[PDB]
């Protein structure tokens, strides 16, 4: 078990408040965040803010998968960001895809949490996104690559706080037992430890 | 859980908590921290810093620092803004928030019923808040505290408003920054900063306007000494 | 007022519906009552009606693999069964209610596309399971896979036979045949309050309130097909092995339920 | 007793007077609703027959009626508000309301600053006056003693108590605050 | 004109879903989980001026207008 | 949301520069903003940055049956579309009167002017024949949206390579990459479109202008034109009046200027395929600046997958086993049968009556 | 297939630089504030404008200095050969009539109806060669009849290219031919061009031949239209007195 | 196709056009009869005003919305007519149809004679009605069942309405049929469905389509219908009878 190749690039555009590439490996993702602006009159609440997630895929358009899709990272940004602090207003987070090679929903989470951390807005915990793939016998792999996916029988993704490492978001594929659900769990959450060194070690260097 | 006054000048990250002195003290939080309990919690990233002027009492305030560029009004910041309606007997102005703030024809300096001021729609005006609170729309008035418009006012007539982030104005509005006056060493000039993130500029010729304005918004970064004298001298031409 | 008041009832251990918050409403359901239909079951929950119906076509096998019949599921919430719901194009509520089901009918493997085919290549049959909600209160992805659970169980497909010289399909209207169910995946859901307190089959009122919401379905050899949790306040190992031992429960009932209802016929 | 459907013969206008809730027509009183027969016999004779159903799902607002409401937004000049108890009953759906700067008090006079009158979050009885236009449907007013917040809540979220006729105070950390307290 | 009497699918639609000792244990409440006021006056009983009325009975009985 | 209003000091700043022949970033009249290409790891994906602006171009094709009518060719899709992420103001489905305009100049440039070779895109006819489908993305609005995506379209299609059949009596057969190379395309020319702005009743025009300057012009004139000598499209549009020397001095204008892009394309396009060629390392992973502080590189790591047994175990040993009370079922009459507290009575039988 | 013979006549028998038979009419309609109809060659237009009212809907959409222009297109089903029956979503509609409301917010002396729409209908009863162009002669007459004023009188004309000649109002048969044609909107009096457009290839040295022969042409329909309304308002100007 | 749907095969033709067996014969009867009905009110309880009608092979499930914000002076009525998919010979597409807005509207014509908007200003009320089973007269059930939705859900109406259905036999000596079947309905010449107010004796709704061109049988077509809506008239008093002694006997 290894995880591939990383990289991440900070304030590309310049017309939105913060953005963030996030590539690992092969596969990429984009996103940006306008700050708290104003809301329709319509959408509003009191005494909280309003999340609006759109997910733009490389083929064809956007259909019920991806909208499924961006309900996951809605609701797991509601999670984590402190609307109170906020009412009134609105917050929209934009993810992009611009290259696939597996494992993108964690990459996307990934980016969607840098680009909250670059746009500043109030985060309770930072979050992380860890995939796993165990194959046909049980050997498993983390962050796998679409060839390995394609053959394996189960695929899982989860997403894990910065603080006490619990469980925020879990989408799995393919069919298993609770055991192996444990074990990569445990993978995960030993994962995530290098992660959020790679978050620390670039926003200690951003301010040098 | 490490304390404070012992992670000064660190980069800290979201989620993390510190521990204030011991005798539970009131020392505000600011604007990226909260208090909770006996700790403080950290909500943005940044820098913390500490100010207690000269004296062994409060004296001191906790706030980090960070760079951004979304605005949020803050009660008693010099805020340049943007006119787009002149409904009722108001004068609502986009200062860059959530809301359009509210002036009133009154608001400026000997004006009444009759004497009204001529304020059109889309011009840049200079004044200051009395109501910022997260329960209406901001509110300004324009003149002064006593009552005598100290350069206030709508200003901007042979000049160039551009945008900045917010660390950038940060870094100018200090008492030991010598930006300014080797910048206007080069090229004459007279500025207005604006805190939510605006800035007027006004040189002598249109090429030393441009020049300024561009060469303005890239001195957050490239840091004194072995850099800025020579950018300065490659830039004189 | 509105937390404090249903903690009145948390911390004396009984809800307002009357239930020890471990237990699950009562349920029922018929099979067998719409007869302009393939197949059709109507499933109860003391509310949360959901009715499901299966029409039986002929199509084109696709280019890739022109060995498999295909499945389409839908989930509709008209805005008669709820107050919330407008007139229009499906909202996110309908559409991710189907894509659930999609992806349980996909992982659980309970039909194989290959039982559909008559002759390769040419034509293959086509099921269409559209599912209506009668009556929304709460745990929608239980009783909708129920309700489709249940309907798979009665539909009947005549024998068709193709001819040789004509080509063409005679279909058989008196023999009709049945269909092949490998597994039986029942979903079960959970709400967890604010930090610590997870509940079991809930209501709208207390989705309204609650911060998070689990779903778990397992199948007849205890292997887990899809783990859903749209999000919320956070869980840890040791609650999901606590939810994991009522669910077992919980499908052992539902196991009872699917087969001893077919037998009586 | 008995039940109604919304047409039946009941009386004639000699024998009784149509009520709430009913029509008359051709000299005979029919029903218009599918509640209870209640005759008020009152004082004298001929009682007033209604038929009132007295499980009230909704009901539509009136031109004078006493509302429980619940404020959604302030502004400088006005403060919508979202209408949600009809005097006593709970309501199923919430209608839009808007208060303009007339009706705070009941005097209808200069200053009255809406700013510090209808703080978002607060309960309030009002009263409406007309059916409004196409901006504001309702036009409720508070122009009474009785009228005005009645249930407050704290800026940290803490049941507040009435202290006086124009001025507020926090109980937990003492902190001053305006309203427009109403009679209980 | 002769009413008829139900069947199955209506008589199950037609369902009104309205301590007895402990089970499902592990689901129970327990198992799974200085304040001096010093308030002031508890209602403010408007037994004081009031404005409104005294500007109101003020002006009717005054009615100098000098 | 909307866009930020425009001042009356930034429109007086900006005419009184353009009567004085300066404007605000530096470049003369005639100029463009300099270019910046990269490419992806798969064929037909690149990404353009012209001065502040970014397009995604990426091509890909598939195998359908030919409609009917043209037996003997391809067909070719188009969807241009615009990213809320551009600019504040773009909005899906609230700025439907500038997508059609732009989605026509692409697909009448790309389309009419006959580059593309669909004439030998078929395998069978009447039978399965391979339709690309172009797609393009706006990613960064700063001006001359319509000048970057031509050239992403471009790229992106010059960039692509199919995937290849063999067809021999009446059989068909499909390869891949593995067991046959993938083969490029044909491009007969390299249609480049170009834009001019007017200012103050065309006694005034500027080259590539940005999204200031398109805020205080009067029309827009676009002139696509591809390589040698022969003018493709043009459109005069926005509030323009124009004379017919203005025409030809545009002509002239456009000219030079794609002679200078088409330049710079191929000589892009070269030494990518010498790098790719080479052996060397490609990809958009290897574009990341690493002279600059938001970038930062780590080989693989191995975390410690030791313990992940042992804490499963432990947890899975740990924990109440499933309970035994066990529920039974009540039957009325077949095909309804409850469970749960039940009901008192059999059935409700003359409940009313 | 032949489009041009060695003698120098096209297909249906006119040469190179001549127009078609134009038969116009002002006032069809009473209901509405303006009519016109016209029949370039042998293609029928139609067009109906609305003066200046209140705004529609009433949803803060106007506009402080001018007034809002609104144009709409349509067209019948029996317009062609083939039914090609069309939804009223199609983009071609979309993108004519928005070339038709930048051509007539340029053309219109707008700065004289604050918080005013106007709304034009353009209805093609039968469409062979150019529509376009037709469309803005029949919305010209029919703005003419609604009495709004203009600067000038805009008309407009298409012309090609085939074998070293420029031709002039083409058709669909000449249309559907893979040439370089080209269309203008003129100002007679200035010279001024309101909208160009053009399509397929074309070398650059026969530009300046296309667009002369194209201004050509429409100045002289200029000619044809103008005595069509001087006719009507002396008509009027005899029933009036 | 659909981008908010699951999509699956392009096109897909049912078996009942391979149908081999050929159609049978339906039969005859007695035209002086009706199919005993079954009437059920307040039966959603998260409705406002809900009920459900059921008659033979009909399957109709009616409910009805409280009215909401948004010819004032008076208030709307919104409608919305929708037949489940799974009903009758084939499938039918998800998204609409022409069928159904005309059926929508023929309900809009005859539910508004009935109640009084004047007495909602500028409210609105919304009727949804959902038909789970085709198997006879259809019309005759989404006007009887959307009016008894109103009178349980407390709105003020003049009077109720009731519905029937008839239709034309193809015989060389054709007789109007009551409450006609699928079996009698689609080898039929004509139908016709009346609503008539029993009260107030007033037409509320008429069509009628077909091969009947004498008018000396469309006297007794309508006729027939007014005894029908004459006859079905108490099963439908002792249904809201029973309906508000139970909801008063809840409380």
């Amino acid at each position: 078990c290894s995880l591939r190749h990383f990289a991440c690039e900070q304030n590309l555009l310049s017309r939105p408040d913060g953005s963030a590439s996030f590539l690992q490996g092969d596969t990429s993702v984009l996103a940006g965040v306008y700050g708290p602006a104003e809301v329709k009159v319509s959408k509003e609440i009191f005494n909280k803010a309003t999340l609006e997630v759109i997910l733009r895929p490389k083929i064809g358009l956007p259909g019920v998968a991806e909208k499924s899709r961006e309900r996951l990272i809605r609701n797991t940004c509601e999670a984590v960001v402190l609307g109170t602090l906020h009412p009134r207003t609105s917050i929209t987070v934009v993810l992009q895809v611009v290259s696939d090679a597996g494992s993108l929903l964690a990459c996307c989470l990934n980016a969607a949490c840098m680009a909250l951390v670059d746009a500043g807005v109030p985060m309770r915990a930072l979050f992380c996104g860890v995939a796993c793939a165990l194959d046909s016998d049980g050997t498993l792999v983390l962050d796998p690559t679409s060839k390995q996916e394609k053959e394996a029988r189960a695929v899982l993704t989860f997403a894990l706080d910065s603080v006490e490492r619990k469980l925020l978001m879990s989408s799995t594929k393919g069919l298993y037992s609770d055991t192996e659900l444990q074990q990569c769990l445990a993978a995960a959450q030993a994962a995530s430890q290098h992660v959020f060194r790679f978050y620390r070690e670039s926003l200690q260097r951003r301010y040098s | 859980a490490r304390a404070a006054r012992t992670v000064l000048g660190q980069v800290v990250l979201p989620g993390e908590e510190l521990l204030l002195p011991e005798s539970r003290v009131r020392v505000v939080c600011g604007p990226g921290l909260r208090r909770c309990g006996d700790r403080l919690l950290v909500t943005k990233c940044g820098r913390l810093r500490h100010k207690e002027p000269g004296s062994g009492s409060g004296g001191g305030v906790y706030w980090v620092d960070s760079q951004q560029k979304r605005y949020v009004p803050v009660k008693g910041d010099h805020v340049i803004g943007i006119v787009t309606a002149k409904s009722g007997d108001i004068f609502k102005v986009d200062v860059g928030g959530s809301e359009p703030a509210s002036l009133s024809y009154l608001s400026f300096e000997g004006a009444t019923k009759r004497n009204r001021p001529n304020v059109q729609v889309g011009d840049l005006i200079y004044g200051q808040f009395v109501v910022a609170n997260k329960d209406m729309e901001p509110e300004m008035v324009c003149i002064d505290s006593c009552g005598r418009a100290n350069g206030m006012g709508v200003i901007g007539q042979d000049g160039l408003l551009f945008k900045v982030t917010l660390g950038l104005i940060r870094k100018l509005l200090a008492p030991d920054c010598e930006i300014i006056q080797e910048v206007g060493k080069l090229h004459p000039l007279e500025i207005v900063f604006g805190m939510n993130g605006r800035i007027w500029v006004k040189a002598k010729t249109i090429q030393q306007t441009l020049i300024l304005a561009n060469i303005l918004e890239a001195c957050e970064h490239m840091t004194s000494d072995q850099r800025k004298q020579i950018f300065s001298r490659l830039a004189e031409s | 007022e509105p937390l404090e008041y249903y903690r009145r009832f948390l911390k004396e251990n009984c809800r307002p519906d009357g239930r020890e918050l471990g237990e699950f409403r009562t349920t029922t359901v018929n099979i067998g009552s719409i007869s302009t239909a393939d197949g059709s079951a109507l499933v109860k929950l003391g509310n949360t009606t959901v009715i499901c119906g299966v029409k039986a076509e002929f199509a084109a096998p696709s280019t890739d693999a022109p060995d498999k019949g295909y499945v389409v599921p839908n989930v509709d919430l008209p805005p008669l069964c709820s107050s919330r719901f407008r007139s229009g194009p499906p909202g996110e509520e309908a559409q991710v209610a189907s894509q659930f089901i999609a992806d349980v009918i996909e992982n659980s493997q309970i039909i194989q596309k290959e039982d559909l085919c008559i002759s390769p290549g040419k034509l293959v049959w086509v099921l269409y399971c559209d599912l209506i909600c009668l009556d929304y209160d709460g745990n929608i992805l239980d009783a909708c896979t129920f309700a489709l659970l249940a309907a798979l169980k009665n539909v009947q497909l005549p024998e068709v036979t193709i001819n040789e010289e004509t080509a063409l399909a005679e279909v058989n209207l008196k023999k009709k045949s049945y269909l092949n169910i490998r597994t039986h995946p029942v979903a079960t859901s959970f709400a967890v309050f604010d930090d610590t307190l997870l509940i079991v089959d809930p209501t709208g009122e207390e989705e309204h309130l609650a911060t998070g919401t689990l779903t778990i379905v397992m199948d007849e050899e205890g292997k887990l097909c899809c783990l859903h949790k749209p999000g919320g306040s956070g869980l840890t190992g040791a609650k999901l092995q606590d939810c994991m031992s009522r669910a077992v429960t919980r499908h052992k009932e539902v196991k009872k339920l699917m087969d001893e209802v077919i037998k009586s016929m | 007793v008995r039940y109604c459907i919304p047409g039946e013969r009941l009386c004639n206008l000699e024998e009784g007077s149509p009520g709430s809730g009913t029509y008359t027509r051709h000299g005979y009183i029919f029903s218009s609703l599918a509640g209870c027969l209640m005759k008020s016999s009152e004082n004298g004779a001929l009682p007033v027959v209604s038929v009132v159903r007295e499980t009230e799902s909704q009901l539509l607002p009136d031109v004078g009626a006493i509302v429980t409401c619940k404020v959604s937004s302030i502004n400088s000049r006005f403060a919508k508000v979202h209408i949600l108890y009809v005097g006593s009953m709970p309501l199923k759906n919430s209608f839009r309301g808007t208060i303009r700067k007339e009706d705070v008090r009941a005097t209808e006079k200069d200053k009255v600053e809406i700013y510090k009158s209808f703080r978002p979050g607060d309960i309030v009885l009002a009263k409406v006056i007309s059916l409004g236009d196409a901006q504001s449907n309702y036009l409720l007013t508070t122009a009474e003693n009785e009228l005005g917040v009645v249930v407050a809540h704290s800026e940290s979220g803490i049941q507040m108590v009435p202290i006086s006729w124009c001025e507020m105070q926090c109980p937990k950390t003492h902190t001053k605050e305006f309203r427009k307290v109403a009679r209980v | 004109a002769l009413a008829a009497r139900p069947s199955a699918f209506a008589s199950t639609l037609c369902l009104r879903y309205p301590r007895t000792l402990d089970l499902y244990k592990t689901f129970l409440y327990s198992r799974q989980v200085e304040i001096s006021p010093l308030v002031a006056i508890t209602p403010f009983d408007f037994k004081s001026a009031s404005p409104d009325d005294i500007v109101k009975a003020n002006q009717k009985k005054a009615f100098t207008r000098e | 949301m909307k866009e930020t209003p425009l001042s009356n000091c930034e429109r007086r700043f900006l005419l009184r520069a353009i009567e004085e022949k300066k404007r605000l970033d530096g470049r003369q009249t005639y100029d463009y903003r300099n270019i910046r290409i990269s490419f992806g790891t798969d064929y037909g994906c690149c990404i353009v940055e012209l001065g502040k602006t970014r397009v995604l171009g990426q091509v890909s094709c598939e195998l359908v049956s030919p409609k009917l009518n043209r037996a003997t060719e391809g067909i070719l899709f188009f969807n241009l579309e615009l990213s809320q992420m551009a600019a504040p103001a773009f909005e899906p489905g609230r700025q439907s009167d500038l997508l059609v305009k732009l989605n026509r100049l692409m697909e009448r440039c790309l389309r009419n002017s006959k580059c593309i070779d669909t004439e030998s895109l078929c395998v069978v006819a009447g039978e399965k024949v391979w339709q690309i489908r172009v797609d393009l993305h706006l990613l960064n609005h700063d001006g001359n949206i319509i000048d970057a995506a031509s050239i992403a379209a471009i790229v992106a299609l010059c960039h692509f390579r199919r995937p290849d059949v063999s067809v021999q009596g009446d059989e068909v057969t499909l390869y891949t990459p593995e067991e046959r190379d993938p083969v490029p395309l044909s491009i007969h020319h390299m249609p480049i479109c170009v834009s001019f702005a007017f200012f103050q009743q065309g006694t005034y025009l500027l080259v590539d202008p940005n999204e200031r300057e398109e805020r205080v012009m009067d029309g827009l004139l676009v002139i696509a034109m591809n390589k040698h000598r022969e003018i493709c499209t043009i459109q005069s549009s926005g509030g323009i009046m124009l004379l017919k020397d203005q025409v030809l001095r545009c002509s002239k204008i456009a000219g030079v200027k794609v002679a200078e892009i088409t330049e710079l394309i191929l000589k892009a396009l070269e030494n990518d395929q010498k790098v790719r060629k080479e052996g060397g390392k490609f990809g958009f992973a290897e574009s990341i600046a690493n002279q600059r502080i938001t970038a930062f590189k780590m080989e693989k790591a191995p975390i410690d997958t030791s313990d992940v047994e042992e804490k499963a175990e432990e947890i899975i040993a740990e924990a109440e086993p499933p309970s035994e009370v066990v529920s039974t079922p009540v039957l009325w009459t077949p095909g309804t049968a409850q469970i749960g507290e039940g009901v008192e009575n059999s059935w409700g039988d003359l409940e009313d009556s | 297939l032949e489009l041009l013979s060695d003698q120098g006549y096209r297909v249906d028998g006119r040469r190179a630089g001549e127009l078609r038979k134009i038969q116009a009419r002002m006032g069809v309609f009473a209901q509405a504030d303006g009519s016109a109809y016209i029949e370039q060659g042998n293609t029928k237009a139609l067009a109906v404008v609305y003066g200046p009212h209140e705004i529609r809907g009433s949803r803060a959409r106007a506009l402080p200095d001018r007034a809002l222009v609104n144009c709409q297109y349509s067209s019948a089903t029996f317009s062609t050969g083939e039914r090609k029956r069309r939804p009223h979503g199609d983009r071609k509609s979309c993108e004519m009539g928005l070339q038709l409301r930048q051509t007539f917010e340029a053309a219109i002396l707008t700065q004289l109806h604050p918080r005013s729409q106007i709304d034009i209908y353009v209805q093609v009863l039968q469409a062979d060669g150019g529509t376009y162009a037709a469309c803005v002669n029949a919305a010209t007459l029919a703005v003419l009849d609604a009495g709004i004023p203009m600067r000038d009188f805009v008309c407009a004309c298409s012309a090609g290219f085939v074998d070293g000649t420029a031709l002039a109002d083409l058709s669909h048969v000449e249309e559907a031919a893979g040439g370089p044609q080209l269309a203008l909107a003129l100002l007679p009096a200035s010279g001024q061009i309101a909208l160009l457009e053009m399509d397929a290839r074309l070398h650059e040295d026969h530009l300046e031949r296309v667009l002369e022969a194209a201004a050509q042409a429409a100045r002289d329909v200029h000619t044809l239209l103008d005595r069509v309304v001087r006719q009507h308002v002396r008509e009027a100007s005899i029933l009036l007195g | 196709g659909d981008h908010r749907r699951i999509r699956g095969p392009e096109e897909s033709q049912p078996p009942q056009l391979y149908a081999a067996d050929e159609e049978e014969a339906p039969g005859t009867r007695d035209p002086t009869r009706l199919r005993p009905v079954y009437a059920r009110a307040g039966l959603l309880s998260q409705a406002k005003g809900s009920a459900y009608l059921e008659a033979g092979g009909t399957k109709v499930l009616c409910a009805v919305s409280g009215p909401r914000q948004a010819a004032a002076l008076r208030g709307r009525l919104l409608c919305d007519f929708r037949r489940a998919p799974f009903a009758g010979r084939r499938r039918r597409a998800p998204p609409g149809g022409c069928e159904e807005r005309e059926l929508a509207l023929a309900l809009q014509e005859a539910l508004e004679p009935a109640v009084r908007l004047g007495r909602y200003p500028r409210a609105q009320l919304e009727v949804s009605a959902l038909l789970l089973e085709d198997g006879g007269s259809a019309l005759a059930a989404a006007l009887t069942a959307a009016a008894l939705a109103l009178a349980d859900a407390g709105v003020e109406m003049y009077d109720l309405v009731v519905g029937c259905g008839l239709s034309l036999a193809p015989g060389p000596a054709p007789t109007w049929l009551l409450d006609p079947t699928r079996l009698e309905e689609e080898r039929a010449a004509a139908g016709l469905t009346v609503a008539l107010m029993p009260v107030l004796n007033q037409v509320a709704g008429l069509l009628g389509s077909g091969e009947g061109g004498l008018t000396e049988s469309w006297a007794e077509a309508v006729r027939l219908g007014l005894e029908g809506c004459q006859r079905l008239y108490p099963v439908l008093q002792q249904s809201l009878v029973r309906a508000a002694r139970r909801r008063g006997a809840a409380a």
